[PDB]
């Protein structure tokens, strides 16, 4: 049931960085463990990953720099609600 | 005489309006020593911005600070601000070219909530004078901050399009603001202009708005856009919440609609199917 | 409003 989402305005997409959003009541300790589990599973497939930020307070989850090749694997992680590719915002 | 926009929001000059409210601004860097906003804006340590496009980019403070300095002035400026008593806190999520990321904006929204939990003050208003494409995560983060009791105000977008295709404009819990001009008509910006549709809550002055210019410590310049319109609504919300601090988000939205000027926009400017969906309201202060 | 000024225009 976890889904992937990317910006519909193709020139505004920022491939290579993903926001992994966990289920509403996921605790910070569980978010950190899930991020470490993704780094380990990715490493077993020969991929480097970098955890840029671990979210807590509004939305549990984390920001990860990695190949989009790992998205099928990442969507199967425990507690995952959905994953969104990063995208641009502009001054109005 | 007075700037047209400040006269327009006055029912047909409060010197310390909005003093109980703190307004967070997620935007470019700001010239915090500009006479219009010095002492009223506190620059947080927060910065999360993408690299500027072009390897030979020159980072000149006067250009980097333009957008955010003008909007801080519209909200609380000594001479030309709406809520002259409101305190502001700035977070840098837009680079020198006015570009940011969804992830940087998310980290900024989290920083605001964390700051509030550590040292609570009065009601908070968060101004997001930015837009990107529809984002599930940005809408979700905005919805969660609003549900936590924080008031969010955003620009409708400057794409002469349906605001529901943009974020955070499309988040229902965020107050989404379109722009109108001195003739109370929707603002044109080059070949585009203000967004419209069912995701817009109301309109506010957004063309030729006098505000602080980062060119010099006493300089002023006119700017246009839905960012300027959203800044007027953030100022009006700070004034309404300072007068009635117990208002819930639903009650505040009701007050904004009640005191708005009604049916002054010519709906012919909007595409045919958007006329019944776009609210014909121009924001104004209560009497 | 339209313009630029080195002081508050009003």
């Amino acid at each position: 049931t976890a889904t992937f989402h990317r910006c519909a305005k193709d020139p505004w997409r920022l491939p290579g960085t993903y926001v992994v959003v966990l289920k509403e009541e996921t605790h910070l300790s569980q978010s950190e463990r899930t991020a470490r589990r993704l780094q380990a599973q990715a490493a077993r497939r020969g991929y480097l990953t970098k955890i840029l930020h671990v979210f807590h307070g509004l939305l549990p989850g984390f920001l990860v720099k990695m190949s989009g090749d790992l998205l099928e694997l990442a969507l199967k992680l425990p507690h995952v609600d959905y994953i969104e590719e990063d995208s641009s915002v502009f001054a109005q | 005489s007075i700037p047209w926009n400040l006269e327009r929001i006055t029912p047909p000059q409060p010197p310390d309006g909005g003093s109980l409210v703190e307004v967070y601004l997620l935007d470019t860097s700001i010239q915090s020593d500009h006479r219009e906003i010095e002492g009223r804006v506190m620059v947080t340590d927060f910065e999360n911005v993408p690299e500027e496009d072009g390897t030979r980019f020159h980072r000149q403070a006067s250009k980097c600070d333009s957008h955010g300095t003008h909007l801080a002035g519209v909200v609380s400026g000594r001479d030309a601000g709406v809520a002259k008593g409101a305190s502001m806190r700035s977070l840098r999520v837009l680079n020198c070219q006015g570009k940011g990321t969804v992830s940087g904006t998310l980290i900024g929204l989290e920083f605001i909530r964390k700051s509030q939990l550590v040292q609570p003050v009065g009601p908070l208003v968060v101004l997001l004078p930015l837009a990107g494409g529809y984002s599930r995560v940005l809408n979700a983060a905005c919805q969660r901050l609003a549900r936590a009791g924080v008031v969010l105000v955003t620009a409708a977008g400057n794409f002469r399009d349906d605001a529901c295709l943009y974020s955070p404009a499309s988040a229902p819990e965020v107050i989404t603001v379109g722009a109108t001009n001195a003739q109370d008509q929707p603002v044109t910006l080059g070949t585009l202009g203000t967004n419209f549709g069912r995701c817009v809550d109301l309109f506010a002055p957004g063309e030729d708005i006098i505000g602080a210019s980062s060119d010099c410590s006493t300089c002023f310049v006119s700017q246009s856009g839905t960012s300027q319109a959203a800044a007027h609504v953030a100022g009006i919300a700070a004034m309404m919440l300072s007068a009635e601090p117990e208002l819930t988000l639903a009650e505040l939205r009701q007050r904004l609609i009640h005191f708005s000027a009604k049916d002054v926009i010519n709906e012919a400017w909007f595409p045919e199917d958007q006329r019944v969906l776009t609210p014909n309201l121009v924001a104004a202060l209560p009497p | 409003c339209k313009g630029w000024w080195d002081h508050y225009p009003c």
